[PDB]
């Protein structure tokens, strides 16, 4: 998971 | 937004369509090309193609179960490009490239169109 | 093989994907929680949950044009959770990370649940 | 494009  | 991504969720959603493919599942057309036929989803036709996108939106065709290429389209090049749709990946070969630039014209696919010229430039 | 990868391949799929369902072409199914529905691709569903992978893979329950989720499933994480399927986006909030959790334990996508079980054990 |  990332911050797009 | 404030959404956090998931990075190969894209990736894993092709993988299982393509697996959902190779076990006929929930497949709603057949594409003939010439004494070729090949199970799809229509939804992933249109999500790849031009051709695709504009031949299932139109009110009559979009609830045809069949539908015939052109004859002059090659079965192979057809099933290279449908292999490249389920997978991103493409089975690009100096034998079979001609075909795939062809059939990718034919299907609008213009990032499969671009490779298959700037492959072909640099052996020119 | 010798195959080259287009690297945005799968994310314009699932883009593509998510305009067809904005625009309602070619959705099979309304999934009905409590007093919503949702109208989405029985594929798309099958690709990403566990729950709809069974469901459509049944060979009854394929046929059926509406499916009905358990009463205790929040129409709001659903939506979260339909829009995450569609898009790689997850809009998990402290106001519905619960509901988000519990949906994706009855839909059974283990990555979300797995964010949603790290993101609440960093708050206590 | 890329060598996957
Ligand atoms: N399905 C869908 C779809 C939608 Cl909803 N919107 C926009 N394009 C869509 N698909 C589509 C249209 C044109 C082309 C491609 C895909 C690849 C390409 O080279 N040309
Ligand atoms: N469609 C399809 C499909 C196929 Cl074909 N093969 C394997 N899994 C498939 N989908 C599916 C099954 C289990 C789970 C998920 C997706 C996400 C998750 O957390 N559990
Ligand atoms: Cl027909
Ligand atoms: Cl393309
Ligand atoms: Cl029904
Ligand atoms: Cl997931």
């Amino acid at each position: 998971w990332v911050i797009p | 937004d404030s959404c956090i991504q998931f990075t190969r969720h894209a990736s894993d959603v092709l993988l299982n369509l393509n697996r959902l493919r190779s076990r006929d599942i929930l497949t709603d057309v057949v594409i003939v090309v010439s004494r070729e036929q090949f199970r799809a989803h229509k939804t992933v036709l249109m999500a790849c193609s031009g051709l695709f996108y504009s031949i299932f939106t139109d009110q009559l065709k979009c609830n045809l179960s069949v539908i015939n290429l052109d004859p002059e389209i090659n079965p192979e090049g057809f099933c290279i490009l449908l292999d490249f749709m389920y997978t991103s990946r493409l089975n690009l070969r100096e034998g079979n490239i001609m075909a795939v630039m062809a059939t990718a014209m034919y299907l609008q696919m213009e990032h499969v169109v671009d490779t298959c010229r700037k492959f072909i430039k640099a052996s020119e």
